[PDB]
């Protein structure tokens, strides 16, 4: 019932990791 | 440095992973390609995992010396942590998808929910709201949270939506454990 | 592989630019492994190019790319990118880093564009425009005496083509 708890982060790794969108270099 | 084995590893680092089902040819050339692989993303940090038997391809941050490095600072990494509602949410996703799972053979299909079974099960944790307008918008609220990580798909026009295989890689058993006993140290203080 | 190269070499892919007065240990890690960075970035089709005329290490696409999205900017960003690049040139001509006012920019926006005949809607104007610029890292913060600062990056901007193309268009805005 309390919104703190709600989005306390949990312990799960990263999977599946896309890459960061972009090299940041538009062009 | 062929030409196959560069598109691959650029596709499966767009995306995240490769599925046999969607790219076979994609898949096939980095499948057989492990140790090229594994050294074109060694300087970059990174691994790629393997599941032959559901035919995946996927990329996961290289562990380190180091007893803890949180595998969230990476530089490349750009979503978010998980909290406690999502992965309430994983859990009783990843249970349907081990009923899907035990009763299938031969043959290509996917793992179909309704947002209807879903909603009494998830008030049975988080509780009940006055309206049902109110739960539904909370149930496509938590599901699009959960669509950025790659874990399941946009609602279609039968209000279904499809889990995606990479949920049987973030919660095997092992994962599954360290969050228990996590969890089990948050409750008792 | 050494700890510093992957270090520089991940730094570099997540913003897309190395500067030495930002970050000089990345910078010289960089710039003393030439071929130990194109070797790491061969397979993903990249390639570093340097500038140490204002240290400066970018990356380009060495031959349209999956990792890379192509944009094109409205004529409201061009012509702002065309003064922030003349204002760049005029500043380096000029012999660190080019700190222009808020209120410079103004009379050339409105000459364009024409004048909406208030000062807020100017200013509001203004800073939309900046802000849409500090998205693709061009400028940096806004100064407390309502400078900004333009990058070295201005300078490598695009190739001639984007230059001709932003010269006729800027033209043809004169023209009216």
């Amino acid at each position: 019932q309390r919104q703190s708890e709600r989005r306390k982060p949990a312990c799960l790794p990263p999977v599946g990791v896309a890459i960061t969108g972009v090299p940041a270099i538009e062009r | 440095t062929p030409q196959r084995v560069r598109e691959a590893v650029q596709e499966m680092l767009k995306y995240g992973l490769l599925e046999e089902s969607h790219k076979p040819n994609l898949y096939r050339s980095a499948l057989t390609n492990i140790e090229v692989v594994d050294r074109i993303l060694e300087p970059l940090d990174l691994a790629m995992g393997v599941d032959e038997v559901r035919g995946l391809v996927f990329v996961t941050v290289r562990q380190g010396e180091v007893a803890e490095q949180d595998d969230w600072s990476h530089p490349l990494v750009r979503r978010q942590r998980l909290n406690l509602e999502q992965s309430l949410l994983i859990a009783i996703l990843r249970q349907h998808f081990i009923a899907y799972e035990q009763e299938s053979g031969t043959g290509a299909s996917q793992a179909l929910v309704a947002v209807d079974e879903l909603i009494p099960q998830l008030q049975v944790y988080l509780g009940e709201l006055g309206s049902e307008a109110k739960e539904r918008n909370r149930i496509i609220t938590l599901l699009d949270q959960l669509k950025g990580h790659g874990l399941v798909s946009a609602l279609d026009a039968h209000d279904r939506v499809i889990i995606r295989p990479i949920i049987t890689h973030l919660a095997n058993p092992e994962n599954l454990q360290a969050l228990v006993v996590w969890l089990r140290e948050q409750v008792e203080g």
